RNA sequence: GUGGGAGAGGGUGGUGGAAUUCCCGGAGUAGCGGUGAAAUGCGCAGAUACCGGGAGGAACGCCGAUGGCGAAGGCAGCCACCUGGUCCACCCGUGACGCUGAGGCGCGAAAGCGUGGGGAGCAAACCGGAUUAGAUACCCGGGUAGUCCACGCCCUAAACGAUGCGCGCUAGGUCUCUGGGUCUCCUGGGGGCCGAAGCUAACGCGUUAAGCGCGCCGCCUGGGGAGUACGGCCGCAAGGC
């Protein structure tokens, strides 16, 4: 599925090798702190594969969360 | 690493006639430069054995040139040896 | 003897057994129950209706305290999970958020060979 | 000489004069080990996704700078010498890659 | 040679958070654990469940792929340093400098060995609980070597694509990773699937050949006896060739 809608889609032009930016990177993590899918974040290889570090050091930083609890349920 | 400036020396140090990128001495001297080089990374990172392979291939490709050279014209060969420092 | 009036409640489900520990704000435990707390002893305990009379003792225990709303926190993978969450629902109890806190590792641990090929 | 990016976070709980100590300190120490700055960015007191140090909060401090190779990790342990500071990463310059352009 | 690219290729140092165990404190009480069902076990010297603080070891969730890198073994948190291979564009330099490769040398998962560290979790042997006709097992509770680090050995494997390396030649289609370009498409290097000719005992293979050819290496010659005996070489031993 994942048809709904793609996160690539909704942003204008940014920077995917700046950790610094949470507003934007944020939008790359689920309900919980996890990376999405290629499905979701609708990137390409070369594109992930860049985010994902950049999303790794922001956790580092203390920019962003490795994980998050649950709502609803 | 090895910068532009230090290649571009050696390169213009060896050539036969200006504006030589290609020849033997050339050639011998770039791979000379690279193995010292690892080597002397393969002094300390002893357990590094990925490169050491790549010191192995480059050894053998000097030796064949050298061959080569050696084979072709004596005296070119018995000078670049003498000035490289190669063969003990 | 303290009057706290909401809290928390930590329910912890596993397939053996379900358990619920009823909190303050601070995390302190007030009462407790799990499903040998009540009657059962066995494979029982891991029943969905085990679970549902845990929770439902725990929430009676906790309004001997006088105790109104809950945060409910829910830990593990097992059978009368939901049915221990549904128990609080209406338990007299008012709910005011559920959330999923489950661990789950990085990958630190080597599991015991019951649990491996899965991590 | 190369390009690198110095990330450093700070005590929140500092005032003005344990907080200029520290940038001296910071600035002493990168000049000490041949750092030249190109240029710097302070962000100052921002919320974290997790807590460091038992706090909620931290000061963000950013420095690009030009500086030798063979220096950079013992610049990035002395500036971890100090108590007050949380975190410190040295990140290789590298050009903006953009989306949807 | 020049200018660029991708990458869990390798080595060293640093650093991050989740979880487990243990210790300290708080709150709290009669069980917890575990199975087909149980029991051993742990708990009134207060466990389990919950919060706070600390210590330590080991492995890196999501990204993650039908993906990538490496000659193979194999390689996955992040950062920096050192370093190997490789691909593309320009058509600049040398002028056959090539291919293969007995022996030699190096590398070589896991287990195992020596000396010294380290030791959270897991766990051969072992100690117990169950099941069974028995149960030297499968299931449950403990648990030592070991698994981790340093240095030195060992040299094996379903070490597998069960497919030696190099070169040339023989329809296409489709998906994918990574370059370049007059960027719908063309062109180059990888990874898959279906298939022309052809091959094959069949299964299947089919520009990533198991097709058509050439060069060089290794190996096979019915099954059991047997990877045994003997000899030699290697190893501290186990044992290997
Ligand atoms: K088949
Ligand atoms: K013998
Ligand atoms: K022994
Ligand atoms: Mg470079
Ligand atoms: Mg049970
Ligand atoms: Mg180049
Ligand atoms: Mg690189
Ligand atoms: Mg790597
Ligand atoms: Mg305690
Ligand atoms: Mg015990
Ligand atoms: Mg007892
Ligand atoms: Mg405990
Ligand atoms: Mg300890
Ligand atoms: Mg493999
Ligand atoms: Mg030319
Ligand atoms: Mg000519
Ligand atoms: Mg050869
Ligand atoms: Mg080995
Ligand atoms: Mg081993
Ligand atoms: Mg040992
Ligand atoms: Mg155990
Ligand atoms: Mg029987
Ligand atoms: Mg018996
Ligand atoms: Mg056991
Ligand atoms: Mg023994
Ligand atoms: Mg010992
Ligand atoms: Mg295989
Ligand atoms: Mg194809
Ligand atoms: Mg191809
Ligand atoms: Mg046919
Ligand atoms: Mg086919
Ligand atoms: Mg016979
Ligand atoms: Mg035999
Ligand atoms: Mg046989
Ligand atoms: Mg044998």
């Amino acid at each position: 599925p994942s048809r709904k809608a793609k996160v690539k889609a909704t942003l204008g032009e940014f920077d995917l090798r700046d950790y610094r930016n949470v507003e934007v990177l944020k939008r790359f993590l689920s309900e919980t702190g996890k990376i999405l899918p290629r499905r979701r974040t609708g990137l390409s290889a070369k594109e992930q594969r860049i985010l994902a570090k950049t999303i790794k050091r922001a956790r580092i930083l203390g920019l962003l969360p490795f994980t998050e609890k649950l709502v609803r349920k | 690493p090895i910068t532009k400036e230090e290649k571009q020396k050696v390169i213009q140090e060896f050539a036969r006639f200006p504006g030589d990128t290609g020849s033997t001495e050339v050639q011998v001297a770039l791979l000379t430069l690279r193995i010292n080089r690892l080597s002397e990374h393969l002094k300390v990172h002893k357990k590094d054995h990925h490169s050491h392979r790549g010191l192995l291939m480059m050894v053998g490709q000097r030796r064949r040139l050298l061959r080569y050279l050696q084979r072709e014209d004596p005296e070119r060969y018995r000078a670049l040896i003498e000035k490289l420092g190669i063969r003990g | 003897k303290r009057q706290v009036a909401s809290g928390r409640a930590y329910i912890h489900a596993s397939y053996n057994n379900t358990i619920v520990t009823i909190t303050d704000p601070d995390g302190n435990p007030i009462t407790w129950s799990s499903g040998g707390v009540i009657g059962y002893k066995g494979s029982r305990k891991g029943t969905p209706y085990a679970a549902q009379l845990a929770a439902l003792d725990a929430a009676k225990k906790a309004m001997a305290y006088g105790m109104q709303s809950v945060d409910v926190i829910v830990r593990g993978t097992g059978a009368g999970r939901e049915q221990a969450i549904r128990a609080l629902q209406a338990s007299g109890l008012q709910v005011k958020s559920i959330v999923d806190d489950t661990p789950v590792p990085h990958n630190g641990c080597r599991p015991k060979k019951k649990f491996r090929k899965a991590s | 000489m190369r390009r690198y990016e110095v990330n450093i976070v700070l005590n929140p709980n500092l005032d003005q004069s344990q907080l200029a100590l520290e940038k001296e300190i910071i600035q002493r120490a990168l000049e000490n080990y041949g750092a030249r700055v190109e240029k710097v960015e302070e962000l100052g007191l921002r919320r974290l996704a997790y807590p460091i140090a038992k706090d909620p909060q931290g000061y963000f401090l950013w420095y690009q700078v030009e500086m030798p190779e063979d220096r950079v990790n013992d610049l990035a342990r002395e500036l971890r010498i100090r108590d007050n500071v949380r975190r410190v990463m040295v990140v290789k310059s590298q050009e903006p890659f953009l989306a949807n352009a």
